[PDB]
């Protein structure tokens, strides 16, 4: 016969494995293949569409309330009307989309992002805003004179609905890792800012009050690494009629 | 811990 | 990769299929 | 249009823009595409030659990783005054995905999937606790894993003749083995499984919604092969399934709230945010609140 | 034995040199595309900040145990490198050192001039780690504690195998040294990290029976091929 | 200027020399280069053919060798009664390569590392040795360890519902078995892990110097799977690394003083000479003295 | 199947075994390789480079001192100055350098050494001194018409600061031998002594008592072979903080 | 040289490269 | 991976065997070779010596 | 004969020197 | 020992 020896690793199992096992039934002929719309072979072609961003995260909004953002016109000039951390391993605006829930299963990330926002007014309204990105390094800045030395679009409402504000990838390291310290020279992100450009003008016949719906999508230059267990599900008891299963 | 946050307590 | 079994099912996995299109979800547009 | 891509993208370098006509900021959210405008006509960019992979996120490394899909314990003594209900040195169950939420949720991304199941079966035994007992050493039992089609006859008692396996498919096994392992092929008279099922599968009103039993692959029948020893042990079993060979098709919006039923989508969440019927994420004091904002001195 | 260095509107000459060192044998560089990641058009500020600064000078007394700056701390309040450092999230550059001491040739004395990458610094008979005021110097640069071991439990003695020179007064006036980027990351934040550490030790002390005068050591510091990203407003230290 | 090198260098044969304007023993220390002296210049040689090997110096060879990283010793027994700080059946682990003195002295010689980790465990149990308890034999237990990324969510007692390991991977294997073994890769955000941080990192004042946890790899968290038996024994687990496939920058002095801390570079020194911080050679009574002199009768 | 047997050696862990393992985290792909200066591959280049010695290890220097040898004017002829044992295994003035450090985690060793001397006196200063080596076989030399028998350099204080003499590789077997005895045949290197061949002359504003740095490399004929654990570095108990990885 | 993973970290130690530069450290001037 | 069944005389240590085993010092050089006077290969040569 | 061992001094034993030279100790005269 | 050192203790 052959001489062989065993090597450390020998009868372990190891749930990553890839080999080939025994078949339990012999001589099977599977059903015949046929065509279903909508194949998907790679996670990140569902990262690239875009889902609506929960901005208005707070107590007293209830529902689909969370999902959009009211402005109205204001008496001062230059004013601040909204902010969005950018961290997408966090719960927070970000978490629940297509994004943030898939990249929720990996630990390292690279690459660009995009937010677009959809104006909801009526045909009659008028206004322009500013919408800011600032790369990492201190406090959130609180004044339009502060954020325009950042990355920005200005929007003017119109006959195009919608604008799109591109997040580009500015990162010393190759990825950004997925530590529990927000505050990380190796996970912080920088924020996202948007004021007022002019005001919101309406006619008397107009609702005095508008809402912005916003989106996020990743681009085709982004990355994922190191899988895990989601930190979104969770039990600590059977489900409701397991048992059944063994009747 | 300090070797995954560079935190003291 | 090493199979010698008779049944095409009892083979290990299949980590080579580097196809894809996006657009079937972000552009289903005339 | 399909592609091969091995890669993410790389970008170029780009100059100043002042055009009319052209405005590559401005999108219609309303016609359901996703926005087009690309970082070099949004900014100044360099050249950037991309080496990071994708293959991490293919799906078949996605979905083919080892899950549990079920734990029993069982007592291993002799039988003659236990209840009706107790299992009495085996037991039957019926192969499902449902249980264990880490595998329902990845699953659930998904409407429809094709795959075979690699199956691995993995035994511990204990001596019983109660006061009439010391530690004694533990028996490399034999096990009989025996594969069931969805609703035929399953064996009645430890010592039934159903345990003959006749053309059933039996696996034997020992405990001082490395866990049994055995494929499933893809088993559904339809071309690929339903993960979701929007219908009522009979010619009467009367049953439950939901759940098609096509897609159920069917039942393990498990005893221990030896006769009962004087004195009592336990012993649990816990099965693994990998998915392998793998297609899927329309993807989904993830589950949000928690699980409360095999049986069914029915919901509750939990009482305060994150993850309540009313409040996914969790609150911040107002939108002009930045929650972890970085503090210099 | 006689150089002339010329960068931006600075010129430096010495009559009394001992070559030059570059270090590992490179020289500066800007970052190449098959290198870069940040997607942004750099500022590339050329002679405005690719020239030399000279920091306050410090005296050599016969009880002296050495000196040391780290950069880019050193220059981030400094002239427009300073004003760049505070606008970008970004920075990258090399450096071209010259440090400067004379005497009669009735003195005696040897310094070990010497360029650290990572110099992380230990604190002696404790087990806190230093604190930010301990390594954030600035302009003024600090004091060895235990020369000997460097201040970080190692040895004096093997500081050799890093890129160095030696003034040795009846040789030499002047030590010169180039640096290129040295870091595991292309660009990095200017604030929180140090590429490199400036020693200056005396292991052989002044002497003389001479008259007796003030004898200083002078340091003058150029950056090379400056490029900054991610411009901003305006923070300090 | 490159070159390949496979043996020690050959010496040639040399005669007198009396030769004006040349001085070959003669150097200039203060520019920074090493004597470029040879031996054929300094006195007469003969020719020697020299094939001495080279191989056993190389870096690969010098860091790629399994070493003591972890050794962690707990109670396997019913844990009911338990202080808070116990590890009740299970434990985590942060891996590092700071807390042993032999691994960590020869990674500290370099600046920069790149290298894959080959990581092997060693189990070994015996019988709790209270006066209650006779020698009874040995369990042959099953432990499972799971990795979990750095900063991530790790279990919180032994029969916890995040052992599931949906999408982290575990290794589960058996005291009778061979050690466990299984290959990490070079996971570093950045292009090499730094050996040495001469910095904070984080955008506030406030938190520890000297510490990138860029460089920390990752969590081992490790359980028994069995319950509890009815008497108590004592597991130890350890845990070895080897680095393979490596890439090393820029040499540094050897520590000299002893270690104390696993978090700093802080430093005292033995009371006396050798590895004292005012004096690291052990001391002789004056420069003129031969310490191990040669006495001949 | 394929007949098979174990052989001796099965299933055991050799620490310096050499084999393929299990990858823990499939399809990852790690960050892409830069440029960094100063690459190392083989451990004998950082043993060529120059290192100080430690020539002054005397009770009563302290520090920066023991690195220094100062010399005086002297009133009688041909004296001795110090001398330097050259085991490169044991503790001594050559043991806390590069070659000395890396030779210590090996047994066995060959090649040629080289010392450099450098001069930092003033530049007023005149002097010349003798440097020998003496091959091994009785005790070290005390006197310069026994010295100057042996292999020697006599050195100049000029314009050029700095000297070398050469030890060259002597010995009857191919390598040299770590036991723990100094005396052996298979271990000892002999003796270097340094002498005054002149004497050192100096005008009355120069300092009267001047300082010798000393410097020891391999050359590129060296070899190390049988790799152990270091004798500079161990411990008794567990560091500082080791048990926070557990937390 | 035996490796029948897929992934290409999984393999034995890499003991080949001869190729040195002294200079780097012993002669770093023009 | 490959199907395998174990032999009678597996495990043993005969002293008399003859295979390959693990070194203990990788990339160690052994000491060059030099020619010494009165090689012996057979233990024949010896017997033909009155 | 198997070694899949990178050091040559790892192999099996070498029985296949068949050369002699007994003269050298039966006949070392002029 | 005298096989390490050939000295007799
Ligand atoms: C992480 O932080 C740790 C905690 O730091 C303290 O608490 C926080 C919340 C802040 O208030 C902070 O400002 C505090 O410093 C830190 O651990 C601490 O480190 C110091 C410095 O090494 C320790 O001080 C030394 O203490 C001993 C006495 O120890 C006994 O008493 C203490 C209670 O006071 C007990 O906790 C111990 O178990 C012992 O029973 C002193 O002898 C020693 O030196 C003094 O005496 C010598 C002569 O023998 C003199 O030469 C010196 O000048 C001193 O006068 C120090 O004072 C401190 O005990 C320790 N606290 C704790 C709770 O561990 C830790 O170092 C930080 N980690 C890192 C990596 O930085
Ligand atoms: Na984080
Ligand atoms: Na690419
Ligand atoms: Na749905
Ligand atoms: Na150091
Ligand atoms: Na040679
Ligand atoms: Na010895």
């Amino acid at each position: 016969g052959v001489p062989t020896y065993l090597l450390p690793g020998s009868g372990q199992f190891l749930t990553t494995d890839d080999h080939s096992s025994a078949p339990v039934l012999p001589c099977f002929n599977p059903t015949p293949e046929m065509h279903i719309p909508g194949q998907v072979r790679n996670m990140l072609e569902v990262v690239q569409v875009e889902s609506m961003m929960e901005i208005n995260n707070t107590e007293s909004a209830v529902g689909m309330e969370r999902l959009k953002v009211d402005i109205s016109a204001l008496t001062d000039v230059d004013q601040l009307l909204f902010n969005i951390p950018l961290d997408i391993q966090l719960d927070g605006p970000l978490r629940n989309t297509l994004v943030g829930n898939i990249s929720r299963y990996y630990t390292h990330w690279s690459g660009s992002l995009e937010m677009t926002f959809m104006f909801c007014g009526s045909f009659m309204a008028t206004g322009k805003l500013i919408l800011c990105y600032t790369p990492p390094g201190g406090s959130c800045p609180t004044t339009r004179e502060t954020a325009m030395l950042g990355t920005h679009v200005v929007w003017d409402f119109g006959l195009q609905s919608s604008v799109t504000l591109i997040i580009p990838w500015i990162s010393g390291s190759h990825y950004r890792m997925f530590n529990n310290d927000a505050k990380s020279t190796n996970a912080n992100v920088g924020y996202v800012t948007c004021f007022m450009q002019t005001n919101l003008i309406v006619p008397s016949e107009s609702s005095d009050t508008c809402s912005l719906i916003g989106f996020i999508a990743a681009k085709d230059d982004f990355s994922l690494r190191l899988m895990r267990d989601s930190p979104d599900i969770g039990q600590l008891d059977h489900l409701h009629a397991a048992e059944a299963a063994y009747q | 811990n300090l070797l995954e946050t560079r935190l003291n307590v | 990769q090493i199979n010698f079994y008779k049944d095409s099912y009892a083979a290990s996995a299949s980590k080579q299929d580097f196809s894809q299109d996006p657009s079937k979800f972000t552009e289903p547009v005339v | 249009i399909e592609s091969i891509i091995k890669t993410a993208t790389d970008t170029v370098k780009s100059e100043i823009n002042a055009e009319l006509g052209v405005v590559p900021s401005l999108n219609a959210v309303e016609t359901g595409a996703t926005s087009n405008t690309e970082p070099e006509e949004a900014i100044q960019t360099r050249t950037v030659i991309n080496q990071h992979g994708v293959s991490e996120t293919l799906v078949e490394n996605f979905l083919s990783r080892a899950a549990l899909v079920s734990k029993r314990s069982f007592e291993y003594k002799d039988h003659t005054s236990s209840a009706a209900q107790t299992d009495k040195n085996f037991f039957k169950w019926t192969i499902n995905t449902r249980s264990f939420v880490q595998l329902r949720r990845k699953l659930e991304l998904f409407t429809y999937l094709r795959f075979d199941a690699e199956i691995t079966i993995l035994t511990t035994v204990a001596v019983n606790g109660s006061s009439n007992n010391t530690y004694v050493g533990l028996p490399d039992l034999t096990l009989q894993a025996m594969f069931v089609p969805t609703g035929a006859l399953t064996p009645e008692k430890q010592d039934s003749f159903h345990w003959q396996s006749g053309s059933n498919a039996s696996v034997f096994f020992k405990i001082s083995d490395p866990p049994a392992r055995m494929t499933i092929p893809f088993m559904c008279i339809n071309s690929a499984y339903s993960v979701f099922y929007d219908g009522f599968a009979g010619f009467e009103k009367s049953g439950l919604y939901g759940i098609n039993p096509a897609d159920t692959i069917g039942n393990l029948c498990v005893r221990i092969v030896n006769e009962h020893q004087p004195v009592g042990f336990t012993v649990t079993v816990r099965v693994y399934m990998k998915p392998k060979h793998i297609k899927a098709w329309a993807p989904r919006p993830p589950r949000t709230l928690p699980y409360m039923s095999i049986a069914n989508a029915n919901y509750k969440g939990k009482g305060r945010a994150p993850n309540a019927l009313n409040a996914i994420i969790g609150n911040r004091d107002s939108v002009k609140t930045m929650p972890h904002n970085i503090v210099t001195t | 034995r006689v150089l002339q260095l010329k960068l931006g509107n600075s010129a430096i000459v010495t009559q009394e040199a001992a070559n030059y060192c570059c270090a590992y044998g490179e020289w500066p560089n800007y970052l190449p595309d098959h290198e870069a990641v940040a997607i942004d058009k750099p500022t590339q500020p050329e002679t405005a900040t690719d020239r030399f600064y000279t920091l306050r000078s410090v005296k050599w007394e016969a009880g002296s145990t050495g000196w040391w700056w780290k950069l880019p701390d050193a220059l981030n309040n400094i002239g427009m490198f300073g004003q760049n450092v505070q606008h970008h999230y970004l920075y990258r550059s090399g450096f071209l050192i010259h440090v400067q001491c004379n005497a009669t040739k009735f003195h005696q004395g040897a310094l070990l001039v010497v360029a650290i990458p990572e110099h992380q610094r230990g604190a002696h008979n404790t087990n806190t780690s230093p604190g930010f005021d301990d390594i954030m110097k600035g302009e003024e640069g600090g004091t060895f504690n235990h020369p000997y071991v460097l201040d970080d439990g190692t040895s004096l003695a093997c500081a050799t195998i890093f890129p160095h020179q030696w003034i040795n007064l009846r040789t030499n006036n002047s030590a010169t040294i180039v640096l290129p980027w040295m870091n595991a990351a292309p660009m990095d934040f200017p604030l929180r990290h140090n590429q490199w550490t400036l020693a200056i030790i005396p292991v052989v002390p002044l002497g003389t029976r001479t008259m007796s005068s003030m004898v200083p050591i002078t340091v003058s510091i150029a950056p090379m091929c400056c490029e900054f990203n991610g411009l901003r407003h305006a923070i300090t230290q």
